[PDB]
RNA sequence: AGGGGAGUGAAAUAGAACCUGAAACCGUAUGCGUACAAGCAGUGGGAGCCUACUUGUUAGGUGACUGCGUACCUUUUGUAU
RNA sequence: AACCCACUCCCGUUGAAAAGGUAGGGGAUGACUUGUGGAUCGGAGUGAAAGGCUAAUCAAGCUCGGAGAUAGCUGGUUCUC
RNA sequence: AGGUGGUCGGGUAGAGAAUACCAAGGCGCUUGAGAGAACUCGGGUGAAGGAACUAGGCAAAAUGGCACCGUAACUUCGGG
RNA sequence: CUUGUCGGGUAAGUUCCGACCUGCACGAAUGGCGUAACGAUGGCGGCGCUGUCUCCACCCGAGACUCAGUGAAAUUGAAA
RNA sequence: UGUCGGCUCAUCACAUCCUGGGGCUGAAGCCGGUCCCAAGGGUAUGGCUGUUCGCCAUUUAAAGUGGUACGCGAGCUGGGUUUAGAACGUCGUGAGACAGUUCGGUCCCUAUCUGCCGUGGACGUUUGAGAUUUGAGAGGGGCUGCUCCUAGUACGAGAGGACCGGAGUGGACGAACCUCUGGUGUUCCGGUUGUCACGCCAGUGGCAUUGCCGGGUAGCUAUGUUCGGAAAAGAUAACCGCUGAAAGCAUCUAAGCGGGAAACUUGCCUCAAGAUGAGAUCUCACUGGGAACUUGAUUCCCCUGAAGGGCCGUCGAAGACUACGACGUUGAUAGGCUGGGUGUGUAAGCGUUGUGAGGCGUUGAGCUAACCAGUACUAAUUGCCCGUGAGGCUUGACCA
């Protein structure tokens, strides 16, 4: 497990910025329909995170139609196109499973000031 | 994953607001279904003036669970409840406006219509 | 469930053949002469040549 | 299954596990030296020595950390005063442990469990 | 067939491809293995190679082992394996190296699976439980039925009953090769190998493969 | 506790759970047989080995190999049953 | 809740126990529960009645006598030619 | 691990002699040490589904307190 | 006879509910027909809830397993 | 000699349900009917009922028929039947009775022998030992749908619609694995309720199902990932022949030569020389005397015990005990220690702000099991026991 190490480092190339459980993020997607490629957009609250070096995943909710969707993303797949960091919420825990229960204003998250 | 007697609702106006699985169609002791496999369903409670009644058995397709669906780079996509298209006898959508989002695994030959009338494919 | 027929001398002496005890590892300490079992202590009180527990 | 498990049951509730090798931890620092069964013995040195590499650096939290692990003021105070500062510049490994045989009641294989630099 | 390395399983891994599909792989070091001996028609019956790989101390290997290991000047290593070549020439002394493996290039794994020490019936054969309500007595994860009555009247030969899910060897076929790295040794592989992390490989063209 | 001597006695293997002291059952020692062989365990034939002594037309022990061979009682038209 | 009872599941069935245990369960100021002393008994007693109970014994207790009841029925029946 | 009449009965929470943690007082239940297989017993947590199990929702899970609001058919007018 | 026939409930109901009357073989104090409240009473159906189930997985204690001490039972014509 | 049905687990026959190969057809095509060969592999979920069965609903390539004490209770159940309670209808004056109904009603056994599934000890394989092996024989596996191209072609008045031959994607089943997605994770980190204690405040610890909970590393795991069934060859079944007479013709047969199926033998995977017929290859070790004879595969005495194996100890993704695998100071085998990782989520103390609960800073802080890498600080001794001294005889052929 010393030389694994080093067949993953050699693909974990992308910048990734920094970020934490509770954020608002814009994920860009790439997308096919055929023959023309495009960047989509997912736009939601970070609620769990995994940092294990190439095999690092996130998720994040969003309310769609009416309907909660939650994604789960490989950071360093080159689907992800790139990612930012559009608020910064304040929460106690590492994993905010609990938010799956409340819908409107019951799960609002307070934004980090500073 | 849908097998027999899952609870899942309807995502037209066709006249149902939910739906019984109560086989799983394409193959000999197939157990569940995923997204985009065909069901076999009841009406267990329906809308006064649309046009399916209740105690009705017919098709549908499932496009939203819970279990999800995973993609080439590992990823998933999960929903927060199950939702069916009914389908006449030509596997053609009956109601006309679809709601919700949908996912790219319906982008085949035959469920192109519940794709392009979806206000969101994921 | 109980045997049909008793089991004779021979039969009963066979299955005991995998009965015979065996014996230890012992060593003399070499400073000394004491007998003691391989690696442990003495029963005086010494290993591998030094005083340890002083009795 | 057990591949790659760590500790031994030893027949005992996790309550009782620990609470079992607070006592032998506790009557090790002011013995310097017990006779216990081999395998708690092997057991033992996975709660004791954690405690005098802690005990190297003195201070309030230090010592707190100290106290909540080994519920007696005595241990807390033979530490930080008298061990840590003898094994200042030991790296690890400050007790020692040697097979003396079976005790005679149910044969049962015995051992010695002492520090290494005893005063003696 | 008939020639390959022996290898080490390194463990799992993933490799992403430019268009953003995620190959699992298996990483598995093969250091440059040593021919031993070679076993021919007027020597032997059959048609042969021997081979070593490793590094053995020298307290570790006997005398008898030792001039084996000196009449091909090769030096010990752990283990020793054969490849029943079909038309091959192979001097002793020898390398054999992960260079005769190409990517695609189908592949037989054979090792050692992970061993479950002793299995039931339900583990090892895939077994139904019965009731665990209803009014069932001691006898939930049971086998059942063993055979019948007065005709056999005995239990039949090879009748599936419980233990030792084995630490058997296996073979994988028909597996991907993704990367072959000259420099660093090591053989990159799509799919799962058999055994724990440390243990011995042995992998080979596939017997198969065909389409 | 139990024993090894020494003493008593005609005799302690008459030693106090004490005259004689059988059988089932359990051991130690010696001789021969026994790990490619299928079954009421025997018998007809029979090699080799061991011991004794009248030295092999003898006596005792063992029984490789081989032909034949499904206990006893009762009750029954009839039982390996 | 204490106390009295015994509806369900599992365990136990060579039991910790010749009728229990752990979880739940019913009544719990009354046609209630209980201590001490007393009365009724073998074709007899008592019974909100199940042929239930009358000392782990009940479509007629236990014990000693008639008594070695009777048994057209099973079993067994001992040395030799 | 059964049965056995009566009396005393502290602190903090609590309606309480329930229940939890303690006091005075008493005890660790007269084979132990290991290891950490199948299987049995008593439990904890489970993805998606939710009685599809079965003779039968058996067993389990669930509800559970105090105050306030609100409460149907039917009724023997009390009730429910 | 019989799972009578018609209706309701279910995708599908030999059980259930409402009827009809051909009552093998109901019927008026061995009472007939109703009935609020009650029931560890029988049958049927819903909501919630769930390892009951699809289909089992992991974890924790007591055995089973090894060692030292004590030490049974039913059974048994003889057994190569 | 425990009697229906259910559950678990099966095994065989072929009178074949599907898949496979064919002849005839009142076979145009797509569909069928019937007969022949074929047992390799497969061969529903539910509603009602105690039901087997049956009838319904929706599937499937198909939902085969039978034997096995109508297979299977020292493997489970106990709904039905077939003890004791109670009731209805009918029969009897009555006690009571009913292959007539209804509600209720204790399922015991620690496996000696055979058998089967795993796993060891002894001995043998002709001196002994370390390692690698051949394969007589045995076992496992063998299922299949849908879509597209050929092609709207052949066929047909039209409607409708192929054979043969290729590509793709599934259902069930099996094996391995843990990179991903999750589950668990009473050995990691937090929050919080009641109460007791540590002199007290702060701060922590015990008990309450792990007290209740929120997360979660390694390992294990499926619902997660990958792979499999083949192609091909040989000999054939039914069937179709070529040449060809007996019997100027005809005729697959009598002589001779062919094609031919999931069945058979191989090909794929695993075990395999106790295959007493005990095989083969490479390498390593041992090169002393004396006596007694019942005179050689003999017996004893002294000296010498090698190659190697075991005991012992540190352990392991190996494991019930064994066995197996790695190591034992010329050593990274285990524990610690030193860095990193991972998880949790801003410790304590102090300083400020507020009357306090609280907030803010130092501070992504402190702690961190099983993971990675390095390091002799601790434990793997300074031993003992088995195993010997060149490996019989007879014959043949080459050397001498
Ligand atoms: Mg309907
Ligand atoms: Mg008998
Ligand atoms: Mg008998
Ligand atoms: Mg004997
Ligand atoms: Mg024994
Ligand atoms: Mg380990
Ligand atoms: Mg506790
Ligand atoms: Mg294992
Ligand atoms: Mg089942
Ligand atoms: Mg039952
Ligand atoms: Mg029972
Ligand atoms: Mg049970
Ligand atoms: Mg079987
Ligand atoms: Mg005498
Ligand atoms: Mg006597
Ligand atoms: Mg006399
Ligand atoms: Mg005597
Ligand atoms: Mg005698
Ligand atoms: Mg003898
Ligand atoms: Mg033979
Ligand atoms: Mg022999
Ligand atoms: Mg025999
Ligand atoms: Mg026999
Ligand atoms: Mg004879
Ligand atoms: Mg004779
Ligand atoms: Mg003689
Ligand atoms: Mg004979
Ligand atoms: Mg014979
Ligand atoms: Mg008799
Ligand atoms: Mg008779
Ligand atoms: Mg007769
Ligand atoms: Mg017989
Ligand atoms: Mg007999
Ligand atoms: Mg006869
Ligand atoms: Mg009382
Ligand atoms: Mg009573
Ligand atoms: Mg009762
Ligand atoms: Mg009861
Ligand atoms: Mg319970
Ligand atoms: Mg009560
Ligand atoms: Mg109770
Ligand atoms: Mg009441
Ligand atoms: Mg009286
Ligand atoms: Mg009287
Ligand atoms: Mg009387
Ligand atoms: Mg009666
Ligand atoms: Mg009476
Ligand atoms: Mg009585
Ligand atoms: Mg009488
Ligand atoms: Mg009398
Ligand atoms: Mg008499
Ligand atoms: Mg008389
Ligand atoms: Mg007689
Ligand atoms: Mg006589
Ligand atoms: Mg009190
Ligand atoms: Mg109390
Ligand atoms: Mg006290
Ligand atoms: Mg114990
Ligand atoms: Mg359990
Ligand atoms: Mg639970
Ligand atoms: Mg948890
Ligand atoms: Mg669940
Ligand atoms: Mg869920
Ligand atoms: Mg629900
Ligand atoms: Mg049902
Ligand atoms: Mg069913
Ligand atoms: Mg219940
Ligand atoms: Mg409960
Ligand atoms: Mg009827
Ligand atoms: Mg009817
Ligand atoms: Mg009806
Ligand atoms: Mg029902
Ligand atoms: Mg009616
Ligand atoms: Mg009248
Ligand atoms: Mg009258
Ligand atoms: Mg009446
Ligand atoms: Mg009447
Ligand atoms: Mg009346
Ligand atoms: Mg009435
Ligand atoms: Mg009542
Ligand atoms: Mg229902
Ligand atoms: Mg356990
Ligand atoms: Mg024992
Ligand atoms: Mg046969
Ligand atoms: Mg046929
Ligand atoms: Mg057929
Ligand atoms: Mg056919
Ligand atoms: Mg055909
Ligand atoms: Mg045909
Ligand atoms: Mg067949
Ligand atoms: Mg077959
Ligand atoms: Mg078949
Ligand atoms: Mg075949
Ligand atoms: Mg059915
Ligand atoms: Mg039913
Ligand atoms: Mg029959
Ligand atoms: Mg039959
Ligand atoms: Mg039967
Ligand atoms: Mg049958
Ligand atoms: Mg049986
Ligand atoms: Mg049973
Ligand atoms: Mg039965
Ligand atoms: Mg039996
Ligand atoms: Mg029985
Ligand atoms: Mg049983
Ligand atoms: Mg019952
Ligand atoms: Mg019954
Ligand atoms: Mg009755
Ligand atoms: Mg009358
Ligand atoms: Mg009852
Ligand atoms: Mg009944
Ligand atoms: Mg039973
Ligand atoms: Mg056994
Ligand atoms: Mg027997
Ligand atoms: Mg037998
Ligand atoms: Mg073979
Ligand atoms: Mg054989
Ligand atoms: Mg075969
Ligand atoms: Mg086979
Ligand atoms: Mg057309
Ligand atoms: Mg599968
Ligand atoms: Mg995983
Ligand atoms: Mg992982
Ligand atoms: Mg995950
Ligand atoms: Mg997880
Ligand atoms: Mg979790
Ligand atoms: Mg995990
Ligand atoms: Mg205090
Ligand atoms: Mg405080
Ligand atoms: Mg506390
Ligand atoms: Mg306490
Ligand atoms: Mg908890
Ligand atoms: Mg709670
Ligand atoms: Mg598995
Ligand atoms: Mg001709
Ligand atoms: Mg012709
Ligand atoms: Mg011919
Ligand atoms: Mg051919
Ligand atoms: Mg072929
Ligand atoms: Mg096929
Ligand atoms: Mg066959
Ligand atoms: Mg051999
Ligand atoms: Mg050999
Ligand atoms: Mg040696
Ligand atoms: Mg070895
Ligand atoms: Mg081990
Ligand atoms: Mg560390
Ligand atoms: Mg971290
Ligand atoms: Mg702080
Ligand atoms: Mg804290
Ligand atoms: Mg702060
Ligand atoms: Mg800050
Ligand atoms: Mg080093």
């Amino acid at each position: 497990n010393k030389i694994i190490q080093q067949i993953e480092a050699e693909q974990m190339n992308k910048e990734i910025p920094a970020f934490a459980p509770g954020d608002t993020v814009i994920v860009q997607v790439k997308v096919k329909e055929g023959d023309r490629q495009r960047l989509q957009a997912f736009e939601g609250v970070v609620i769990a995170k995994r940092n294990r070096g190439l095999n690092s995943a996130f998720t994040v909710r969003k309310i769609s139609n009416g309907v909660g969707v939650e994604r789960t993303f490989q950071t360093y797949s080159p689907i992800v196109d790139s990612l930012s960091v559009k608020r910064r919420g304040d929460v106690r825990k590492a994993k905010l499973y609990y938010l799956r229960a409340l819908s409107g204003k019951a799960a609002r998250i307070k934004e980090k000031l500073v | 994953m849908i097998q027999t007697q899952s609870m899942l609702d309807v995502a037209d106006n066709s006249g149902a607001r939910r739906v019984m699985c109560i086989k799983v169609l394409g193959g000999s002791h197939r157990r569940y279904a995923g997204i985009g496999d065909i069901i076999k369903v009841t009406v267990k409670e329906a809308i006064p003036r649309g046009k399916v009644k209740k105690g009705q058995v017919m098709t549908a397709v499932v496009v939203r669970t819970k279990h999800g669906v995973r993609r080439t780079d590992g990823s998933i996509i999960r929903f927060d409840g199950n939702a069916a298209v009914l389908l006449n006898n030509k596997q053609e959508p009956i109601g006309t406006r679809i709601f919700g989002p949908v996912t790219r695994e319906l982008r085949t030959e035959k469920f192109m219509k519940i794709v392009s009338l979806a206000p969101e494919v994921l | 469930a109980v045997q049909q027929n008793k089991k004779s001398r021979s039969a009963r002496d066979m299955r005991r053949s995998h009965d015979a005890l065996e014996s230890n590892a012992l060593s003399v300490e070499k400073s000394t002469g004491e007998v003691h079992l391989r690696h442990h202590v003495s029963p005086d009180g010494f290993y591998r040549g030094r005083k340890v527990v002083d009795k | 299954m057990r591949h790659r498990k760590s500790g031994r049951h030893l027949s005992r509730t996790s309550a009782h596990r620990k609470a079992m090798f607070q006592n032998m931890a506790v009557s090790l620092f002011e013995h310097e030296l017990i006779k216990t069964t081999l395998p708690k013995a092997k057991e033992l040195r996975r709660v004791a020595e954690p405690l005098i590499t802690l005990a190297k650096e003195d201070s309030v939290a230090n010592r707190r950390l100290a106290f909540d692990r080994t519920r007696s003021k005595a241990a807390v105070g033979k530490l930080f005063n008298d061990l840590g500062k003898r094994y200042a510049n030991r790296p690890g490994g400050y007790l020692r442990i040697l097979k003396c045989g079976f005790r005679a009641g149910d044969n049962a294989p015995m051992a010695y469990v002492e520090l290494v630099d005893r005063p003696v | 067939m008939t020639i390959g390395v022996v290898g080490r399983k390194c463990g799992m891994t993933r490799i992403f491809t430019e268009e953003g599909v995620s190959i699992p792989v298996t990483v598995i070091e093969v250091e440059p293995n040593r021919v031993t001996q070679f076993k021919t028609e007027e020597t032997d019956g059959y048609r042969a190679v021997q081979v070593t790989a490793g590094e053995r101390r020298a307290s570790r290997v006997t005398k008898a082992q030792a001039g084996h290991f000196a009449k091909a000047n090769v030096a010990a290593g752990r283990g020793v394996w054969e490849f029943r070549l079909g038309e091959e020439q192979y001097a002793a002394g020898d390398q054999i190296t992960v260079d005769l493996f190409q990517a695609g290039q189908m592949v037989d794994v054979t090792g050692e699976s992970k061993g479950k020490g002793f299995a039931g019936t339900i583990k090892r054969w895939n077994f139904r439980g019965q009731d665990n309500t209803h009014g069932n007595s001691v006898s939930h994860r049971v086998p059942g039925s063993i055979g019948q009555c007065q005709t056999p009247g005995r239990v039949f030969k090879g009748k599936k009953m419980s233990g030792h899910l084995g630490a058997e060897r296996v073979t994988v076929q028909s597996l991907e090769i993704v990367r072959v790295d000259a420099e660093r040794n090591l053989l990159l592989v799509k799919g799962a190998v058999p055994g724990a992390t440390g243990g011995d490989v042995i992998v080979r063209p596939a017997a198969k493969a065909r389409g």
